[PDB]
């Protein structure tokens, strides 16, 4: 889980990707958070929306996330 | 029908779009969501003809 934007109580949209193993849900719009941002295992101007695939397959992942001129690498 | 934003207290980014809507305040008296002393409402209409 990775959450991007400014501000978290609305007034932003906010950049949303959600990993696990089956796929990648890459989405920035609005959505209610409450004070505890967190995925459970057991809006209103939603517009950018992407599906890839799977980030993941002694164990480091060295990660390196750049946002230069609005892209995202 | 088209709605243009007059100014903002910071520059724009390239690439960068704005949605939600606030009260513009540039004094000490805060606006608290009514455009009164020092607060203009930044949305404003073109006015074609």
């Amino acid at each position: 889980g990775w959450i991007f934007g400014t501000t978290l109580d609305s007034k932003t949209q906010s950049l949303l990707i959600v990993n696990n193993a089956t796929n990648v849900v890459i989405k920035v719009c609005e959505f209610q958070f409450c004070n505890d941002p967190f995925l459970d295992v057991y809006a209103n101007n939603c517009t950018f929306e992407y599906v890839s695939q799977p980030f993941l397959m002694k164990n480091l992942r060295e990660f390196v996330f750049k946002n230069i001129d609005g892209y995202f690498k | 029908n088209y709605l243009y934003r007059l100014l903002r207290k910071s520059k724009l980014k390239p690439f960068e779009r704005d949605i939600s809507t606030e009260i513009y305040q540039a004094g000490n008296k805060p606006c608290n969501g009514v455009a009164g002393p020092n607060c203009y409402s930044p949305l404003q209409s073109y006015g074609f003809r």
